[PDB]
RNA sequence: GAGCUGUAAGUAAGCUUUGAUCCAGAGAUUUCCGAAUGGGGAAACCCAGCAUGAGUUAUGUCAUGUUAUCGAUAUGUGAAUACAUAGCAUAUCAGAAGGCACACCCGGAGAACUGAAACAUCUUAGUACCCGGAGGAAGAGAAAGAAAAUUCGAUUCCCUUAGUAGCGGCGAGCGAAACGGGAAGAGCCCAAACCAACGUUGGGGUUGUAGGACACUCUAGUUACAAAGGACGACAUUAGACGAAUCAUCUGGAAAGAUGAAUCAAAGAAGGUAAUAAUCCUGUAGUCGAAAAUGUUGUCUCUCUUGAGUGGAUCCUGAGUACGACGGAGCACGUGAAAUUCCGUCGGAAUCUGGGAGGACCAUCUCCUAAGGCUAAAUACUCUCUAGUGACCGAUAGUGAACCAGUACCGUGAGGGAAAGGUGAAAAGCACCCCGGAAGGGGAGUGAAAUAGAACCUGAAACCGUGUGCUUACAAGUAGUCAGAGCCCGUUAAUGGGUGAUGGCGUGCCUUUUGUAGAAUGAACCGGCGAGUUACGAUUUGAUGCAAGGUU
RNA sequence: UGAGUAGCGAAAGACGGGUGAGAAUCCCGUCCACCGAUUGACUAAGGUUUCCAGAGGAAGGCUCGUCCGCUCUGGGUUAGUCGGGUCCUAAGCUGAGGCCGACAGGCGUAGGCGAUGGAUAACAGGUUGAUAUUCCUGUACCACCUAUAAUCGUAUCG
């Protein structure tokens, strides 16, 4: 239901580059050590990369 | 159909009779739990430390054909039906036009 | 239209009436191996060439494009042969490849065991296996035919003809066709004579009741063959939505049962629901419904496109072909008196007064025009999809497999292959106490039932045990039978039941034999499974219908 | 059933002290005995986590078991030089174009693939419950890249 692409394609490589580097990445580090709570925070991340992905390949 | 919430009267089982409210529906094999009917005995967490305090009962859940909607206006067991008046199917009693 | 994050319960963190999870249509993504195709290779791995780009003062390392072979058509195409056919060079094209239903269909190649009571001709059999090419069907197909009637008019398939004609060490055995009755049923394009053009394009032209070229006046598209591209409306497939009618009282843990009164039906199919429901729940009869995609079928559009009589002084109508001898094969037909069709070798015709066929061959008389090529329907089959049926199986059965099976397991390998379903309506899966290190038990609780406690429905026999009523330590035993004291119990009630001191008579069972206690064979014991069947023909009996008729 | 019958797979053990419900069999100590061109120390093939630590005693171990190559839960393989590839080739295998053959296919040139061989830069110590030419210390070598100097230039690369 919530869809993260209302953006134009100048600003959309850079949702890329925040929500899986400094995002998705820090989620599993804090999940190894034993540190991180609310561990279906890492689902939502995942989906809000693939969305993002989708709409950018049907711009073509 | 019998949503969470409505008040419907037992038809058949040891606690027939009875009306209750269903709080709890479980519609993949079919089973409601209603608020006062099927009490069971639970010797609960023989290892665990709850701590343990000895025997608890709640409600178990009753098949849905038992259990029958009421009418608003003569207070009996009725079926239903679909009048679709309004943009939203609407569900309507058997002995009367009224809604559920 | 309110819950949900599979089997699979747990503990966690969250999403959802601002429409989650789910059910259908169309899209995006799609690591590596595999025809695997840049090179290599022990499949799922290793090592590279070019083109920009990311990173560095710089080399190393990454990212995305691209580079196999053969074939076809363009261009450089300048060899040993001077001029030029070979080699080479690069650029193009949903060009080819490799799979699956070991079913069906054409073609190449091609056994044996077996039957003949041996065996070689023959049969099994052009069957099994292997190989190639396909298709949704394939193959066949528009008379050089079948016939003998005053004729029929492409092919294929089903009944009958008929176990007849015939073939056959005339042995075993093999085995037709036409006529007739039905399903289905449109037929057309090329070569040549000829006419304008440069061996070549187009017109022209396609046959046996003889056709065309030539001469004289003149006048419907069937995109499934027939030449082949496109915008062109109604159903149909792929998600679904409504959908009539019952209450009470007894027994029970529980009603749908029984006993009472009632009500629906174009709905009394079926399943579930604490037990057996037309009216409790999913449904059924009957109506309605499609964004989007794919089908089947149309009305117009678009693309093709002048129809017939008269005409032989002169031309055309398929050549190393038809056919013959020789060696084989195929037609029911084994070389026989073998016609009619094919293959290899070598000879080798005729040109409408023509040529072929009518079971050697000749004559007459009839029917038909070989040597180029296409063609839908009735037919065969099922790895599948969807909706249903059974005097079919019910866990040693039914598929090898109801179960996480082609899996444990067994072989270097090709390959071979099992065993294992059931607690209860509902986990409500035994809190707590006692012995014990545990395991397992004794109570208390849950439940209608716990000798229903997950090694969980019912629980047979073999076999292993614990008690007791009669009897047995001087006796020679296929272990029973008939007679019979003593002792001990009391029945489906009758000329009763259990035990057996002592006396008579008595060498198991089944196979196979002139003959078996046999020292002839088979069985350790118990349970389950385990062998004259069905289809099509013939003959003889009983029954039933009709009768010089009977029956499809 | 045979039946509480055969067997329990070459060999020297004894005692004291611990652990624990339970010890001829596990742990520690002492004495005694066996092998020692090997019953010791390294490695290739092959096996594929059997390696280490803390827990467990139902089944497996031909007895017992508190123990284990068994069970459960967490861990453990570090390379420019050591072995193999980015190097070379034997036998053999495969082979563009070609030759042959009812099909399938067979043979073979150029060219490839292929070590058990030829070439090729590192040696001493320390350290953990499990790794060492690999990690850490000490001193070296080799291929390449860039930036500065001797010196150029008929140098120079083939």
């Amino acid at each position: 239901k919530a869809k993260e692409i209302r953006n134009l394609t100048t600003s959309e490589i850079e949702e890329q580059i925040k929500s899986s580097k400094e995002e998705l990445f820090n989620l599993r580090f804090q999940l190894a050590t034993g540190q991180l709570e609310e561990t279906a925070r890492i689902r939502t991340v995942r989906k809000t990369i693939a969305r993002l992905k989708t709409v950018a390949r049907e711009r073509e | 159909h019998i949503k969470k919430g409505d008040n419907v009267k037992v038809i058949a089982g040891k606690d027939k009779g009875k009306e209750g409210k269903v709080i709890a529906t479980l519609p993949k094999k079919d089973r409601v739990v209603v608020e006062g009917v099927n009490i069971m005995k639970k010797h609960q967490k023989p290892t665990q430390l709850n701590p343990e305090s000895g025997i608890l009962e709640t409600e178990a859940a009753i098949h849905v054909s038992n259990v029958q909607l009421l009418d608003p206006k003569t207070n009996e067991p009725t079926r239903v039906g679909y009048k679709f008046v309004d943009g939203k199917k609407v569900r309507i009693a058997k002995k009367s036009g009224e809604e559920i």
